[PDB]
């Protein structure tokens, strides 16, 4: 959830992976 | 739309380099063009100096 | 066609669009108590409802026919809008495009009704005559600069405290640049616009991006408003002698593109700085000697650049401007002769540090030089600082300036000789030291200490 | 957050990196249009030099 | 977990998760000398312009204070 919001908060559309 | 976006964001980031990649290929060709329209420039310099050669 | 594909998605340009829509204007009332007649209405109607949906150029002619005739604002500026609709979209009026195109009369007559009542207005008009002229089957130069010399559309650009009127306006001006042959023409008018263009640009600076305003910050309308600003200039300065012109008259505002590169992480934004600078540093440019002079000394080119080249952005293009701009100004001043340099500061009495001017070598090289009569200019050298200090008094901008410099050149050359020592007792300049550590300015008191111990080495080890 | 939020975000991000690479590309063939006239204005004058 | 970090956004998901290099090793030893001389007597950009205000005084205040001991040296050369 803090991972999510901040990727997308200040723009540059490459969103990361979070694999378990 | 979580799973789906980051997929769209992905093909996104390859688009954005294609873009500025085909302004960097169109910037080359632009290079050819003013080796070729400059090639052309000069035989037509020959006939204009064969022209006032052919009068005097 | 579809014309510009710029100026129909554009955020400053939808919010004018929406005062333009929200008001609907009758034209069936006007026409019929008379102020256009029933063929121009008739037309202007079926105009709306070809944009909504479906299948015409040909009814380009009654609304240009509209617009000429009536003088009310309102009525014309909702026919210029669903003009400019449909020059844009290719959904949705490519005849249109055609039929001014063919016939350059309607662009004429278009142009007519630019300079007319309200802001609103001319920015329509403005957009419309601009598109047709970037197609590259018309070009009028006298419409550009006669579109310059006006008021109204140079007062809308001064304008920077409303987005819109300026975001449209420095975008019409730039698209029109982009030709070759208009750069020539907007130049002309230059000296009105572009000190407004370096206004934003240093706005942009002093506002701090570790918060959001909506007016310029790191938001989308920002970033565009800075972006346009540096591509118009960085058009006109392509051409030899207007980017040799440029620094001359605009160094002052100049010098702030260094500081923008420095607080934005947008590519767009610095690349362009950087560029323009490059440009302008470029062996083409007549006098590029003096400007990158100019740029390295007072705006602090050269150690601003080599920083940057640590801290790289992304994209290659922007490393490579880093790059190539980094070689002209370091290359520049080392490549010129040690004994030169040194001769022509002294002789014209204005000194100031420069890299090879600063460096231990350039003053190995040149102790021998100097005897012709015990060193004599060595001891001229020290006789200017001796004679700042007593004449004119101290702590003015100018004199201030030499002794720090006069300092750090007698500092070396001591240290290197140790003859030198008889020459400072000579000319009396050992004294003016001590004086010196007394004279106020950390610069100025930190050269005197430097002065004095290369002295004291030498006489007492 | 939400589905709506994530999609809000979406709108926006896929919007700054194309158009980004659409305004340095822009900025690519800008210099294109400098450098047509600088390689042709030098290769022109050095064989019309030669041709007088 | 397995994170994928890109490299347009690597700095701030670093800051972030530090929230939830012979460059600094050299200016680590620069600070450690001015904390040694006074016991004597954030964006990229904004790191790259205070490393430089680190290294632009580190400079003058080690060139004054070696241009004070060798003076004090002189001073007890003197005395002496």
């Amino acid at each position: 959830d803090s991972l999510k919001d901040y990727i997308e908060t200040l723009g540059s559309e490459y969103s990361t992976v979070f694999n378990v | 739309s979580q799973k789906n976006g980051i997929a769209t964001l992905l093909q996104a980031e390859k688009e954005a380099h294609e873009i500025v990649s085909k302004a960097r290929k169109y910037r080359q060709d632009k290079l050819k063009q003013a080796k070729t329209d400059a090639a052309k420039e000069i035989d037509s310099y020959k006939i204009q100096k064969d022209k006032e050669l052919k009068e005097f | 066609m579809g014309a510009t594909k710029i100026l129909m998605d554009s955020t400053h340009f939808n919010e004018i669009r929406s005062i333009i829509r929200s008001r609907s204007v009758a034209w069936d009332a006007l026409a019929r108590s008379e102020e256009l007649s029933e063929i121009d209405a008739s037309t202007a109607k079926a105009l709306e409802s070809i944009l909504v949906k479906k299948n015409n150029g040909k009814t380009l002619i009654p609304l240009i026919h509209l617009l000429s005739t009536s003088d009310n604002e309102d009525c014309k500026k909702s026919v210029q809008n669903l003009i400019a609709e449909l020059l844009s979209s290719d959904k949705y009026g490519d005849d249109t495009v055609k039929f001014f195109q063919e016939d350059p009369k309607q662009l004429e007559q278009l142009f007519d009704v630019s300079l007319k009542g309200d802001f609103q207005t001319v920015l329509i008009s403005g957009f419309n005559v601009v598109s047709l002229l970037v197609q590259n089957g018309l070009h009028n130069v006298k419409l550009v600069e006669k579109l310059l010399k006006n008021n109204n559309l140079i007062n809308i650009l001064q304008n920077i405290e409303q987005m819109d009127t300026c975001y449209v306006c420095i975008r019409l001006l730039q698209e029109l640049a982009v030709i070759p042959e208009y750069r020539d023409v907007i130049w002309l008018h230059e000296k009105k616009f572009m000190p407004t263009l370096f206004k934003i640009l240093q706005r942009a600076t002093d506002s701090q991006l570790a918060t959001r305003i909506v007016a310029t910050n790191s938001n989308h309308l920002g970033i565009q408003l800075q972006y346009h600003s540096l591509l118009l200039i960085w058009l006109l300065t392509f051409n030899p002698v207007f980017a040799n012109e440029l620094v001359q008259k605009y160094l002052s505002d100049f010098l702030d593109l260094l500081k923008l590169v420095k607080i934005t992480i947008k590519e767009k934004v610095s690349r362009l700085c950087i560029s323009i600078i490059l440009q302008c540093c470029s062996t083409r440019v007549k006098q590029h000697k003096k400007v990158i002079k100019q740029l390295l000394l007072l705006g602090n080119a050269l150690p601003t650049v080599q920083s940057l080249s640590e801290r790289k952005y992304s994209d290659e293009e922007l490393r490579q401007d880093i790059s190539n701009l980094k070689e002209i100004l370091e290359n520049e001043y080392q490549e010129l002769t040690s004994f030169d340099e040194y001769v022509a500061e002294l002789d014209s009495k204005l000194l100031c540090w420069s890299p090879p001017h600063v460096d231990n070598g350039f003053w190995s090289d040149n102790i021998d030089e100097f005897k012709k009569d015990n060193y004599k200019i060595f001891r001229q050298l020290i006789e200017l600082l001796q004679a700042k200090v007593r004449n004119g008094d101290v702590n003015a901008k100018q004199e201030k300036i030499i002794i720090q410099v006069a300092l750090n050149d007698i500092t070396h050359v001591v240290e290197l000789l140790p003859e030198s020592i008889d020459v400072l007792d000579k000319t009396g300049g050992k004294a003016d030291i001590m004086e010196l550590l007394n004279h106020s300015d950390s610069r100025v008191k930190y050269e005197a200490l430097k002065a004095t111990q290369a002295i004291i080495g030498y006489t007492f080890k | 957050l939400t589905p709506n939020q994530v999609n809000d975000e979406l709108n926006k991000m896929q919007a700054f990196i194309r158009k980004e690479a659409e305004e340095k590309a822009k900025e690519i063939q800008l210099k294109a249009d400098q450098e047509y006239e600088i390689e042709k204005t030098n290769i022109v004058r050095n064989e019309t030099n030669n041709i007088d | 977990v397995q994170l994928y970090i890109p490299l347009e956004v690597i700095r701030e998901v670093t800051f972030l998760l530090g929230k939830m290099l012979r460059r600094f090793d050299e200016v680590e030893r620069m600070v450690g000398f001015l904390n040694e001389v006074v016991e004597k007597h954030l964006s990229l950009e904004n790191v790259n312009d205070m490393v430089k205000e680190i290294t632009d005084c580190e400079s003058r205040a080690r060139q004054l204070d070696e241009s004070l001991d060798s003076l004090r040296s002189k001073l007890n050369d003197l005395l002496e």
